[PDB]
Order: C-alpha cells, then structure tokens, then sequence
C-alpha cells in the first residue's frame, strides 16, 4: 500500500 | 541536532514552524445540514493535515526517525494535534468555536449533526481551562510538540530501542524548555511543578476527546454522510475502529 | 479542608495505607465465554473494594455525592489497568490480574478483539520497569487518575461547582508536590525531577487511550452476550455512553 | 448510576 502519508512526508 | 538546541532555541523553532490559520469554503447563501457541516469540517481538517505534515518535519528530531516511525506518530497524533489547535484558537472566544475565522461555531449550530454535543462540550471545556489557566502560545507550541512525539511512541527490534529512546530526550528537552519558560516569567520552584503538570495533565483529556471524534468520525464515514479524502480515509483507518 | 495541610510524607503514608487488597481469581482449556467470565467477575469484585479505597484518598470525600459518582464512572477502568500495569511490572511478558491469574501472549487467544489492549498493558508494564516505578509513586499516580480524568466533564458553572472543581484541583497539585518530594528524596536533581514528572504524567495518557479502547472491547462482548455483567459492572459501562 | 451511589454512601 502506496500510503498518501508517507508520500507527502517526504515532499 | 535537537538536543543541542537551548530552551530559548527550542522555543524558536517550534513557533516559527507554526502552521497557517485556514479559511473554511464556509457557504452563507444556504443553511447547514448534518452532511453540509460534516464536509465543511471535514474539508478544513483534510487541508490542516498537509500543512500538519509540515510543521511535525520542523519539530526537532521529528525528522532523525524512519519514515514508518514517522507515519506512526501522526497516524496516532492528528486528531489530538487538530483538536488542541481548535481549543487555542478558540481561547477568546467563551461558548464558540474557532474552527476557522469565518467558521465560528456555538454549541447549537451544529445541533442538525448526530453525535456532535459531547464532543463539542469537551472542546469548549478545555478552551475554558487553558484561558482559566492563562496558556501562553510559547507553552501551547511545547504541548503540541509532546503531543506529537509522545501519543504514539508507546506503540512502537535493537534499531526500535533506540527510535524510542531518541523521542524521550528529545520529549525530556521539551520538559526542561517549559520549566525555563516557567521560570524566566516569573513562577516560583514549586509553582513550576503544578503548573507543568496541570499542563500535562491535560493532554490526557485531550486524549479522551480524539479517541470520541475519532469513533464519531467513524460513525458519519460509516453513515455515508460526507465523503472523506483519501488521506483522511487513511489517517481513519489507521485507528483501525469498530 | 484536611487534605490541603497534609505534608509530602502524610499524603504518601495516607495512599499506601487506602490501598486495596490484591484479590485472587478462581481457582483447563479457556474459552472466549469462560475466560471473559473471570476477568469480568475479578473486576466487579475489586470495584467494590476500588470505591472504599477512593473514599481514603485524601480530598475526595470534601466532594459530593454527585460529583464522586462522576470521577468514579470516568476513572475506573484506568484505574483498574494501572493497578494491573503495576501487579504485573516484575513479571516481563505477562498480565497478573491476579496471582493464580497470570496469562501471557505465548498462550493462544481465546478472547477475539483484545490482542491490542493486551500489547499497550504490556508495554505499559515495561515502561514502568524501565523507569523503576516505586510503589510510592504508583499509588499518587492512581489517585491523579481519579481526581484528574473526570474533572474536565463537570460542566456546571454554579459557584458550588467551581469551588468542588477548585478543591480536586488544589488536592491534585498536593498530590503534585508528594510525587516532586519522593524523587527530591530518591536524589534526583531539579532537572531530573521535572523529566520524571513529565514522564510519568505523559504515561496516563496512555492509560486513558487503553480505558477508551477496552471500554469499546467490553461493550463488544456485552452486546455479544458472551458474558453476563454484574449490575454494577454494566452500570459503569452504561456511564461511557451516558 | 445507582448502585455506584448506593455504594458510596454505604458504610
Ligand atoms: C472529526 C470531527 C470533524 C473535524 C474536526 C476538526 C476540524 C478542523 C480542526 O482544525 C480541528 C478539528 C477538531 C475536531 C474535529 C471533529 C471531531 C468529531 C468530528 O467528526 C466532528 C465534530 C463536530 C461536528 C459538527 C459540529 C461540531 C463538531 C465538534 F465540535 F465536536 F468538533
Ligand atoms: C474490560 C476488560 C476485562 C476486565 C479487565 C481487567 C480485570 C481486572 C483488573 O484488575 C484489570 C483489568 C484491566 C483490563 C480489563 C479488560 C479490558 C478489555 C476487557 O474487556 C478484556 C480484555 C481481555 C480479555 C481477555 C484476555 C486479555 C484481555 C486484556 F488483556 F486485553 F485485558
């Protein structure tokens, strides 16, 4: 799972 | 490194990692329905969540954790991060509150909304404790900052020794920051005690209040009442609730 | 008016001497209905001694009736979990609910939906251990949790009211002060004293998420009816949605 | 409620 949180945490 | 930072440091980098106050798409041409507020709210909260993000990457030491470890703090925090922002700036404000400046709510408002009086009971009640307590924005930035670290490090194998060991010096810092604060304004020796755990204490309440919104969000999610945005979808599931 | 003129070494000996007795459980395979049977009538039996025990905390009977019933509706899981955390500090991996009641996680569930609450309890427990929790810290740390967890839900704001809500929390900062003796005794630091306080009071937060999930548990397995509660039980329960 | 109340005046 892609998670959108771990994404953006490392925008 | 954080622990290196003086109280005087400390308190710096948290006010200047501050998120921006938002604006609800708060519509005054129609009234409010359950489903209406719910998506105003909910839509306010998504937008926060970003900027949340961004402001726990500017908490000292936040960053030296693995990403899972990070995931995992505010996964369990938001709710309670979100909730002790509401109660401040809602400070001024007796019997309302402040969600957004053009959103300002009493406790009949959001009567149309199943669920929603104990939880907004809850939130006035604390905004009344912290003016009561005359909470200073120094102080507010501290309780915020622990409540990151601290609300989900207690569910955290050599490598998870030392996470958890790093995230209480950094909390013990934040610790010795608000006695400093304290005592550069004036409180006497024991004074400082009482207050810092009257301060602490509080976040047990607030605890209380995020894990009620977190099941009434549930409830409206699980009642097709708004829909939420993926990521609110995420921050929700991971409360993994019945 | 008593508790308020208690030295540190007063209230200290006043907690350990209310302390209730460690009560047993009865005495092949467990089942989900048989093993809920005997946490559930283990923790019925030990309100009753829990409600004697808050009448010996100094301050709490200064408090009327109403606003007893109040803190003992909202405390008392927390209460009971913090003196299971406790029982069970010296015994790494397990859960003592009672001597001849040791249950760990190696055991295979019996019990659906609690594996969760089971590892935060056990954690908990360790971080007590870590810290090397002293009984005397133990028991002001359960007396904050009665005082503190309901007084943010009195709403009222007739004069009597504030005044009750003055009192629990003049008696909390006494309370305050004892744990800040204890640790200046120990030979703590100043600084040292601060962190510990800090770190102790950020557990109950803990405390208070671990009530909020097993009163969901509980509820679960009452409307399951997998086992029957004792009236009073169910009344504590009821309190929760109240 | 009430038994709680009951419990707490009892002696
Ligand atoms: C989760 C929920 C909606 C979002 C709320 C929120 C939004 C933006 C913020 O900056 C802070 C918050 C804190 C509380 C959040 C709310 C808790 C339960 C909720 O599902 C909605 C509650 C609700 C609905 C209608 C009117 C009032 C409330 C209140 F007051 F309880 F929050
Ligand atoms: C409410 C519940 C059952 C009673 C438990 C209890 C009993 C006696 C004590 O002195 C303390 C406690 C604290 C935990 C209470 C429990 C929380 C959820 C519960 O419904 C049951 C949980 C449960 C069931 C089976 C095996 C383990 C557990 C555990 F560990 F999670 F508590």
């Amino acid at each position: 799972k892609h998670k959108i949180l771990h994404r953006l945490l490392q925008d | 490194l954080a622990l290196s930072l003086t109280a005087d440091q400390m308190v710096s980098a948290l006010l200047d990692a501050e998120p921006p106050i938002l604006y609800s798409e708060y519509d005054p041409t129609r009234p409010f329905s359950e489903a209406s507020m719910m998506g105003l709210l909910t839509n306010l909260a998504d937008r926060e969540l970003v900027h949340m993000i961004n402001w726990a990457k500017r908490v000292p030491g936040f960053v030296d954790l693995t990403l899972h470890d990070q995931v995992h703090l505010l996964e369990c925090a938001w709710l309670e991060i979100l909730m002790i922002g509401l109660v401040w700036r809602s400070m001024e404000h007796p019997g309302k509150l402040l969600f957004a400046p053009n959103l300002l709510l009493d406790r009949n408002q959001g009567k149309c909304v199943e669920g929603m009086v104990e939880i907004f009971d809850m939130l006035l009640a604390t905004s009344s404790r912290f003016r009561m307590m005359n909470l200073q924005g120094e102080e507010f930035v501290c309780l915020k900052s622990i409540i990151l670290l601290n609300s989900g490090v207690y569910t955290f194998t050599l490598k998870s020794l030392e996470e958890k060991d790093h995230i209480h010096r950094v909390l013990d810092k934040i610790t010795d920051t608000l006695i400093h604060l304290m005592a550069k304004a004036g409180l006497t020796l024991q004074q400082q005690h009482q207050r810092l755990a009257q301060l602490l204490l509080i976040l047990s309440h607030i605890r209380h209040m995020s894990n009620k919104g977190m099941e009434h969000l549930y409830s409206m999610k699980c009642k097709n009442v708004v829909p939420l945005s993926d990521l609110l979808l995420e921050m929700l599931d991971a409360h993994r609730l019945h």
